[PDB]
């Protein structure tokens, strides 16, 4: 009945339409700050000197951008990894030119999304659930940390953090490939397997359950009305699902235990995506994709090109053109 | 700017202490089954 | 469950390993020889380390004709002989 | 109740077999320290910088002052051998206690002696075990102080004259300095504790931590947890493991940044230059090359309008130009002679650059921590030739990976510990589903 | 194509005398060049002064001529600037500067020849790629 | 009781690997596409079609090995072994790219066979044929990329080559030449593949953490029985959880699993359509309004203009070695390059 | 009483026989020198 205790009970109430929780106490303000700044900058921020060379890139809609080309532009390379809050600028005009909004948005977002993951733990405890859904979300969350925080740290600049834009994203993945040969990096190859594989097993499992739905309806109505929310019996025939799938391949490559099947569904993309997040996080320290440039030579010592060499010619074209005005010296060491 | 900086320092400290004290207030006991 | 002999029971059987302790190295040696003798180069037309360019050549012997292509690579191969 | 694949969870309430697990695993750790060191020495070639050679353990020994003299010149390899042997030998003793306690000793300890036995829920016994280990840790940190002050010193990359081993006679005791580090921003130009740039502060902080750890060790032997701590924590073996997994994760992230940025307790002589260091070294290299040809590097406007060789930082310091503008917070013993109070001094640059600085810059620029997974050095478009990945890239990436999974491990075990404590870790009770007795949201 | 004696045959001195390396010497030189030199001279370029490369035409025009075994072995002993006017042992690996360039300490006299040999043969095999840079990768 | 029926009987026997009528198309074609790829990647070069080494025999590794496309001078020749190009000579056939068409065509008929298998077994077991339907997405991708794309181009040469690094090169070609990342059909595909991986993870995790306690052990896998009628996890608790965390949740298991079919299948179908556009160089390369502004206003710069410079570097730097039949000679001075690099 | 030769037998050896042969060829290759 005490004031603090009644507050505590409202924060942790399982009766709020949206759960707040103690993690929510930090998430809500920070996601609101990041969302509100993001929306306003995307529409109306003036151009930002991403690469510190007094060459501002225009990222917002009112400055001639569309949904596809617009972005919140990363802060100035002149700032590197220095903290640049609003109150460190002589004025908002300076803060805008140097890319201040990017920093505000990413720090609040990373914080708020971290608390999002904790909030998933918390409500699961309040509801008497097992606790590990948050572990599934750590795979996307790690990915966001890698491109917004870890890769700048290792490279020394939020200017090389991933842009908050559709085409900005593409600019980031093109430069990454030329500086790190990410395609030839095995952790990225595991991400692709995690993502291709994840979409495959999504399709498989959805098609396998859907194929074995038990007839509960007529042809004039959605089969979906054959399931009623909360019903105790299962709504498909898993043995029929197993009997089709086991024969499509062979018996023992098919799951007859739904718990093992669903845990496999969880782990495959989560682990692939951990690796591909690890990939970005370790290429942040410049431990790059396999390099087989000129690895095949003939008896005389002529180079016999492979597909790795052709890839290298593409990487080279990306390297020499990216940030065409920023380099004064012959090696792009960061 | 300094007014802004003080304000943000205050707002952040407030929320961080809600968090610290909220979890210090018998959080393990707020579950549906078994409370200590 | 379908009436074939279980795999577990086969690869612990003495009879199985009696055959496959011969069949498995024979095939491994077989494939080795395919390479060590040079037969694989000749069957597949794959260049040897010494036959990608002629000595002072740095031209790829690239096929450039559809119906005369057979004759082209034949010419490129004599340009080594 | 645990399957084979979670079988080590069967040791949770078997204190004797679990002791053997820990001690045998501690032997594995000491084994690898020993074996790896001896492998590195077997392969070591003294004429070659360590960082051309794949070495991660020899550099840690050299840094304590053994086997090296001025400049990191390796003078004596025997200390390296000794360290390997004693570690390798000591792991047999730990191996021996390990397999003994794990297979033959008493499964559970608490019936043998009431001293070594424990129950995870015995909050007093647990803080006592904690305290003993705190005192041990405190002792260890003072061992470092003893080596620095009484048994030969430490390698000091900053020592005047190119670096050398030096005895630390005046460790920083001022807590404004020691704990000042703990309150610096972790952002650029500040860098939290990673910026520690002199051995006085390193030795001094290890005095503090040793004393703090001993003090706290005695505290926890002597006390029991207060009620506010009793009510905020989960008291169980898994819960304690989860607490430590989080701490290990945090520490691994710190070490990653340490080895990537700090060139004081990871001297560049041994580990290779930092990313920032190498990037600054390239600007230095061409500044030197161009000035010798007659360029006036102070007045040379680059394509963008900014200085081609020199510009200002956002606070005005004179700094190296080009993309390396981002690395102006870098400080290294080969560079600081050129720095005045406005940053790089143009008159020192014109007149006072020494051949050893030209050499060091050329070397560090060509040994930047960039490399493929198969150890082809340089940018990713470089051809094969140079077999090189920097020790710092190997050390940063490995420990980022490890730190990350330990965080996952912390979430895994912390969540489980909570649910096991409340009694729903194995699933929902069908006859008592909490949500079915809650009001509908809408 | 293969590593024939014609290719392994390189000028010894500026008189015009020639010397024919063995395949052994050539692979010796390549190994040694990777050990002592490639960190700056991978592919016949010079990362720390890209204006000066190891193409034979460049060496030929150096003072003293360096397009021959003698000139190159001498360079490794007492390196000079391209015009011959100053000795640069202080900042270039050399036997004369092996106290400060420790990798040169175990180079023997025939190692120098193998290295100089590698440098002269490689342009004959690789052509423009040697000393050409990334354009030719 | 005629022969046709007897064969039906034998084809449809329950055995460790079911055969079926569809087995007659599937098994030979799948075995041959697969064996063609392992034969080519182990032993066959690309020297005469591409100027590349591409087998283990030649010194390549798993990442760089490939069965490469035929020379551009072959056009869209079937390159039959007995056709006018190879003239029955196995060796020349290998050297001219014959294994590329062998794999691609046998692969195509294998894929058909595999989808006929899904139809055949589903009918025999008595389930709905939604797993076959789903499989239409892989088919659409394969035909669009490996068949339609190069049939719109000058030759098979510009199809993907069957190898790891060769496909990586195919990705980068499409960036530089088609600006494929800018294409809204690729974008819908990305959202379907990533959306699908999300669904896969979020659904598996939700079931594993809304489980009912149906056994005493700490391994919860033991406590399921494939013939139990009861759901093994709580949809109710799952729904309340996600409703409170995310705001919306599934309430209908049927719709949920149909959505899981729908999302990745559609994404793949959308990307197929876009690659059909690229068969004709029908690209979403540019935004006209941006180019007109940037031509007139040299201070105007976006990530869109930045990325085209990158495409321009790619084209000029990879084209001569990637299209050897064009004999592109770009002297140094014409290559696009920024400062210093 | 189990058959020895089955459809299964055949599918197994269809794949396994050339695998080993191919592994042996790929083994020889690690010793090829230019
Ligand atoms: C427990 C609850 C925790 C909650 C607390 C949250 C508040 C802290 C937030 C931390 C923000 C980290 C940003 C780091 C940015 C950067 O500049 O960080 C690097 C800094 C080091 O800073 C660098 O420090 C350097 C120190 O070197 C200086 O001094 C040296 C002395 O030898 C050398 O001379 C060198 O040349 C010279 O520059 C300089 O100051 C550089 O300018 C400066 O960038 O690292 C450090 O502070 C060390 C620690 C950084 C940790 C970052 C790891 C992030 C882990 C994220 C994992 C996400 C996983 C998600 C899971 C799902
Ligand atoms: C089926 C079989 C089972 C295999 C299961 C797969 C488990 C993973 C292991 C892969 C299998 C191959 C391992 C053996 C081949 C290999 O690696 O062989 C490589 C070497 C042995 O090869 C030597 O590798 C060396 C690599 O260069 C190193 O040595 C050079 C020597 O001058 C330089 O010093 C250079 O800078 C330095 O980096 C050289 O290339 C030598 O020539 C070459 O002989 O083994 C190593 O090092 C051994 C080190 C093993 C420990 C790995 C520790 C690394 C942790 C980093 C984690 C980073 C995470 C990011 C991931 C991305
Ligand atoms: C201090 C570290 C530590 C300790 C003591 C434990 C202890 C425990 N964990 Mg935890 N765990 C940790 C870290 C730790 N964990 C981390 C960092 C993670 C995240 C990855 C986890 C994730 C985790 C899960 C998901 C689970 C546990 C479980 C458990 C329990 C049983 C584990 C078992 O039998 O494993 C048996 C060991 C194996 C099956 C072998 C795994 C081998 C790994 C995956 C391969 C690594 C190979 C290497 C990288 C390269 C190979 C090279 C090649 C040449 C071989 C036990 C209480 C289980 C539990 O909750 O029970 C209470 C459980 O389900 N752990
Ligand atoms: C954990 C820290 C760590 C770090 C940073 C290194 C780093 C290094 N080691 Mg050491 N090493 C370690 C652990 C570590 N090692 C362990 C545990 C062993 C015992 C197996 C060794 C045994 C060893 C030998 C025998 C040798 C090295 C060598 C090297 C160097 C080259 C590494 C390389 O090419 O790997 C290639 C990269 C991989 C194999 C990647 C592994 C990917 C894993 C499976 C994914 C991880 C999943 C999760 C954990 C590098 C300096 C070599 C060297 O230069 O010696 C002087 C060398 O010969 N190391
Ligand atoms: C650091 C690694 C590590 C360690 C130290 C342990 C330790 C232990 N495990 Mg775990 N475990 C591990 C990894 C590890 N495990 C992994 C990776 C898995 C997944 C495969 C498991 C799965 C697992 C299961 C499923 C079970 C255990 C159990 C046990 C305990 C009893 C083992 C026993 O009686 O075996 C007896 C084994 C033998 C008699 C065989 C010989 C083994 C010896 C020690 C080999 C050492 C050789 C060495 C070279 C000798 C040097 C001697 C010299 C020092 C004097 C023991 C404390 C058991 C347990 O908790 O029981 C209650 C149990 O049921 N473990
Ligand atoms: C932290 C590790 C650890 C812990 C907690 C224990 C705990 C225990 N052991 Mg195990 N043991 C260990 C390590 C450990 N041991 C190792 C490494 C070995 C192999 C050398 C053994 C071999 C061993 C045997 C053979 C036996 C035990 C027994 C016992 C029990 C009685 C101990 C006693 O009264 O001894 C009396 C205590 C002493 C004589 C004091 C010893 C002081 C040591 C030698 C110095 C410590 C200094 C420092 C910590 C070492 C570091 C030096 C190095 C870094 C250079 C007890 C539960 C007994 C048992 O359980 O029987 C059923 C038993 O028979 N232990
Ligand atoms: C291995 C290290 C270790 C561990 C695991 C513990 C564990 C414990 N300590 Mg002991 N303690 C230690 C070392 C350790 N201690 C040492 C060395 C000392 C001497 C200084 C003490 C002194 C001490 C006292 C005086 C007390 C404890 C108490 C406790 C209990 C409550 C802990 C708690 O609530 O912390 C959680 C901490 C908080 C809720 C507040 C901490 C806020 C910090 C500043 C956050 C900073 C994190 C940030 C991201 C990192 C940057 C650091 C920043 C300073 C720059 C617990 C059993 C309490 C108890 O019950 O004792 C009987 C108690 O009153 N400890
Ligand atoms: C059964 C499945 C199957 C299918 C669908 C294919 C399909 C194909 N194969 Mg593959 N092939 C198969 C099995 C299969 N093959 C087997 C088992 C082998 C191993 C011997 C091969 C070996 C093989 C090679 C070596 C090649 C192909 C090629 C081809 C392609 C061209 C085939 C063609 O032109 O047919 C033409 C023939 C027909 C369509 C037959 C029609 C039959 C009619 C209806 C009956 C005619 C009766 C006769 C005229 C009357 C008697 C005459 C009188 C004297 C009495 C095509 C994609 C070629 C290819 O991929 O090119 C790149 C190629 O080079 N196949
Ligand atoms: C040595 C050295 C030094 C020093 C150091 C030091 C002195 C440090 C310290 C450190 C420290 C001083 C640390 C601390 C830490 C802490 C922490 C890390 C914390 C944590 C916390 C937590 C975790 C909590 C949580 C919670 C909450 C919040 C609520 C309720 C629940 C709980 C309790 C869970 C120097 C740098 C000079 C130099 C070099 C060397
Ligand atoms: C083309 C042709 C043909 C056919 C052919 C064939 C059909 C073949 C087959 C082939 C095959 C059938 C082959 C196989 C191969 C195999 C391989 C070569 C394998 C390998 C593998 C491996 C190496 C593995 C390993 C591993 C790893 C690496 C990791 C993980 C684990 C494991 C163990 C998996 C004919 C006659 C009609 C004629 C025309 C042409
Ligand atoms: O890749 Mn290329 O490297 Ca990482 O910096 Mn140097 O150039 Mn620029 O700032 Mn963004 O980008
Ligand atoms: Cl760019
Ligand atoms: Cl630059
Ligand atoms: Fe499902």
């Amino acid at each position: 009945a005490n004031l603090w205790e009644r507050f505590c009970n409202w924060v942790t109430s399982t009766d709020n339409r949206l759960y707040v929780g103690w993690f929510g106490v930090i998430m809500i303000p920070t996601l609101l700050a990041a969302t509100i700044c993001f929306v306003i900058a995307f529409i109306a921020a003036p151009p930002v000197d991403i690469d510190g060379i007094r060459e501002p890139v225009s990222g917002s809609l009112l400055y001639g951008n569309n949904i596809i080309t617009g972005a919140v532009v990363p802060s100035s390379n002149a700032i590197g990894l220095h903290f640049y809050p609003i109150w460190e600028a002589a004025s908002l005009d300076e803060w805008l030119y140097n890319g201040g909004p990017y920093q505000l948005i990413i720090f609040h977002f990373l914080l708020g999304a971290s608390c999002y993951m904790g909030r998933q733990w918390e409500l699961s405890y309040r509801l008497g659930m097992r606790p590990w859904i948050c572990v599934a979300y750590s795979a996307p969350l790690a990915s966001a940390f890698a491109v917004f925080l870890i890769y700048p740290i290792g490279q020394g600049s939020f200017s090389d953090g991933m842009p908050l834009g559709i085409s900005g994203t593409f600019n980031f993945m093109i430069v990454f490939q030329a500086e790190h040969n990410i395609l030839m990096h095995p952790f990225h190859q595991l991400g692709v397997a995690g993502v291709f594989g994840g979409a495959l097993f999504c399709a498989m499992h959805g098609s396998l359950v859907t194929s074995s739905l038990i007839r509960e309806t007529t042809e004039t109505e959605s089969a979906n009305y054959g399931y009623k929310f909360g019903q105790e019996e299962e709504t498909y025939n898993i043995v029929a699902a197993h009997g089709y799938f086991g024969r499509l391949i062979f018996q023992y490559a098919s799951f007859n235990n739904s718990r093992s099947l669903h845990f496999f569904l969880a782990a495959w993309p989560v682990v692939g995506v951990w690796f591909t997040a690890l990939g970005i996080s370790t290429m942040a320290f410049n431990l790059n994709g396999f390099n087989f440039n000129h690895s095949v030579i003939d008896a005389k010592g002529n180079v016999i090109n492979t597909w790795a060499d052709i890839i290298n010619r593409a990487n080279l074209g990306m390297e020499v053109m990216h940030e065409r005005n920023a380099h004064n010296f012959p090696l792009d060491l960061a | 700017m300094e007014t802004l900086k003080i304000t943000v320092y205050i707002v952040v400290t407030f929320f961080v202490l809600l968090f610290v004290f909220g979890f210090l207030s018998g959080d393990p006991a707020r579950n549906p089954k078994r409370k200590d | 469950t379908t009436g074939e002999r279980p795999f577990s029971d086969i690869i612990t059987s003495v009879r199985y390993w009696v055959i496959h302790s011969i069949t498995i190295p024979a095939l491994f040696i077989a494939g080795w020889l395919f390479v060590s003798t040079g037969l694989a180069y000749d069957v597949f037309g794959t260049p040897r380390p010494d036959s990608y360019y002629a000595q002072e050549q740095r031209s790829i012997p690239l096929v450039t004709d559809r119906f005369e292509a057979k004759q082209q690579v034949e010419t490129f191969l004599e340009q080594l002989k | 109740g645990f399957a084979w694949w979670a079988g080590n969870a069967r040791l949770i309430n078997l204190s004797g077999k679990l002791l053997g697990a820990h001690v045998a695993h501690a032997g594995l750790i000491v084994f690898w320290a020993g074996a790896m060191t001896l492998f590195e020495l077997a392969h070591f070639i003294p004429e070659k910088p360590m960082y051309e050679q794949g070495l991660i353990l020899i550099p840690h020994i050299a840094t304590l002052g053994w086997g090296v003299g001025p400049g990191g010149e390796v003078v004596d390899t025997f200390p390296f051998f000794v360290v390997g042997v004693v570690h390798l030998i000591s792991s047999a003793v730990l191996g021996f206690g390990g397999v003994y306690h794990a297979i033959r000793g008493p499964e559970t300890l608490e019936e043998y002696s009431s001293f070594f036995g424990y129950d995870w829920k015995d909050k007093n016994k647990m803080t006592t075990i904690l305290g003993f280990h705190l005192i041990v840790l405190g002792i260890g940190a003072l061992l470092l102080v003893a080596k620095a002050m009484f048994f030969g010193g430490l390698y000091d990359t900053w020592a005047p004259g190119g670096g050398d081993v030096r005895v630390i006679t005046n460790p920083t005791l001022d807590p404004r300095v020691i704990f000042g580090y703990l309150l610096k921003s972790p952002f650029g130009g500040e860098g939290w504790i990673v910026s520690v740039n002199n051995l006085e502060d390193v030795v001094g902080g290890h005095i503090w931590i040793g004393l703090i750890c001993i003090a706290g060790g005695i505290w926890h032997i002597l006390t029991t947890p207060f009620g506010w701590a009793r009510r905020a924590f989960i008291w169980s073996g898994e819960a304690y493991l989860s607490y430590s997994l989080g701490a290990l994760s945090m520490m691994g992230f710190i070490a990653t940044c340490f080895v990537w940025f700090n060139n004081t307790v990871y001297p560049s002589e041994f580990y290779g230059p930092t990313g920032p260091e190498a990037s600054q070294a390239q600007a230095m290299t061409f500044l030197i090359r161009d000035q010798k040809l007659g360029a006036n590097v102070g007045s040379a406007q680059g394509p963008t309008g900014l200085g081609k060789y020199l510009m200002r930082s956002p606070t005005g310091e004179i700094i190296f130009g080009g993309e390396t503008m981002r690395f102006w917070d870098f400080r290294g013993p080969w560079l600081e002679p050129l720095r005045g109070p406005n940053g790089l001094d143009l008159n020192k640059i014109k007149n006072d650059i020494q051949p050893w600085q030209e050499r060091r810059a050329a070397e560090y620029m060509t040994h930047a921590p960039l490399g493929s997974l198969n150890s082809v050095g340089g940018v990713a478009t470089e051809i094969n030739s140079v077999n090189f990945v920097s020790p710092r890239s190997w050390l940063a990436t490995s420990h980022f990976v490890l730190a990350f999974f330990f965080l996952v491990g912390h979430l895994w075990h912390a969540g489980r510990a909570r649910a096991a404590a409340a009694g729903f870790e194995k699933g929902i009770d069908r006859e008592s589903e909490p949500v079915l007795s809650m009001p509908s949201l809408d | 194509a293969e590593l024939t004696p014609e290719v392994l045959t390189v000028p010894l001195n500026s008189e015009g005398k020639t010397i024919t390396l063995t395949e052994k010497q050539y692979l010796e030189g390549k190994r040694l060049f990777q050990y002592a030199c490639a960190s700056c001279h991978v592919g016949g370029i010079t990362k720390t002064n890209p204006s000066l490369d190891l193409r034979t035409e460049t060496l030929a025009l150096a003072t003293p001529p360096r397009d021959n075994i003698e000139g190159l072995v001498d360079y490794m002993k007492n390196p000079t600037t391209y015009d011959g006017e100053q000795e640069i042992a202080e900042v270039h690996p050399s036997l004369r500067s092996a106290d400060i360039f420790p990798k040169m300490r175990n180079l023997t006299e025939k190692d120098l020849v193998a290295i100089a040999g590698h440098i002269l043969v490689e342009p004959k095999i690789l052509g423009d790629k040697w000393g050409g840079g990334k354009v030719y990768y | 009781r005629g022969w046709f029926d007897i064969l039906d009987d034998w084809l449809k026997r329950d055995r460790f690997v079911f055969v079926g009528w569809s087995g007659i198309l599937l098994f030979p074609c799948a075995y041959l596409a697969l064996g063609g790829w392992l034969t080519g990647t182990t032993f066959v070069t690309s020297w005469y079609t591409h100027g590349l080494a591409s087998s283990y025999l030649e010194g390549c590794n798993f990442l760089t090995v490939a069965v490469s496309t035929p020379a551009n001078s072959m056009g869209h020749s079937l390159l039959l072994l007995w056709g006018p190009e190879a003239q029955g000579d196995f060796t020349r056939w290998c050297q001219l790219g014959g294994l590329w068409t062998f794999i691609a065509l046998h692969g195509a008929f294998g894929l058909i066979g595999f989808m006929l298998r899904q139809f055949e077994i589903a009918r025999l077991v008595g389930v709905r044929p939604y797993n076959a339907i789903a499989f239409s997405a892989p088919i659409a991708v394969f035909v669009s990329v490996f068949l339609i794309y190069p049939l719109g181009q000058s030759s098979w040469f510009f199809a993907p080559s069957f190898g790891v690094a060769a496909i990586f090169r195919f990705l980068l070609f499409f960036q530089g030449f088609h600006n494929w990342t800018l294409n809204p059909f690729h974008m819908m595909g990305v959202a379907g593949v990533l959306g699908g991986a999300l669904l896969c993870a979020i659904h598996g995790a939700t079931v594993e953490n809304t489980l009912f306690q149906d056994g005493e052990g700490a391994s919860t896998f033991r406590a399921f029985n494939p013939t139990q009628a009861e759901e093994t996890y709580s949809m109710v608790t799952a729904n309340r959880f996600w409703s409170q965390i995310f705001g919306i949740a599934f309430s209908n298991k049927r719709w949920l699993h149909f959505f899981m079919l729908f999302v990745p299948v559609t994404g793949l179908w959308m990307s197929a359509i876009g690659v059909v556009g690229l068969a004709l160089n029908l690209r979403s390369y540019d935004f006209i309004s941006q180019e007109i502004r940037a031509a007139e206003d040299p201070e105007f710069e976006t990530f869109y203009t930045k990325n085209l410079l990158l495409n321009e570097g790619i084209r000029a730097w990879m084209a001569p070695q990637d299209q050897p039949h064009e004999n592109f000679v770009f002297p140094e001075e014409v290559l696009p390059r920024g400062n210093a690099l | 009483s189990y058959p020895i030769f089955t459809v299964r037998w055949v599918a197994v050896h269809t794949l396994a026989v050339p695998t080993i042969f191919f592994l042996g060829a790929i083994a020889a290759m690690q010793f090829i020198q230019r």
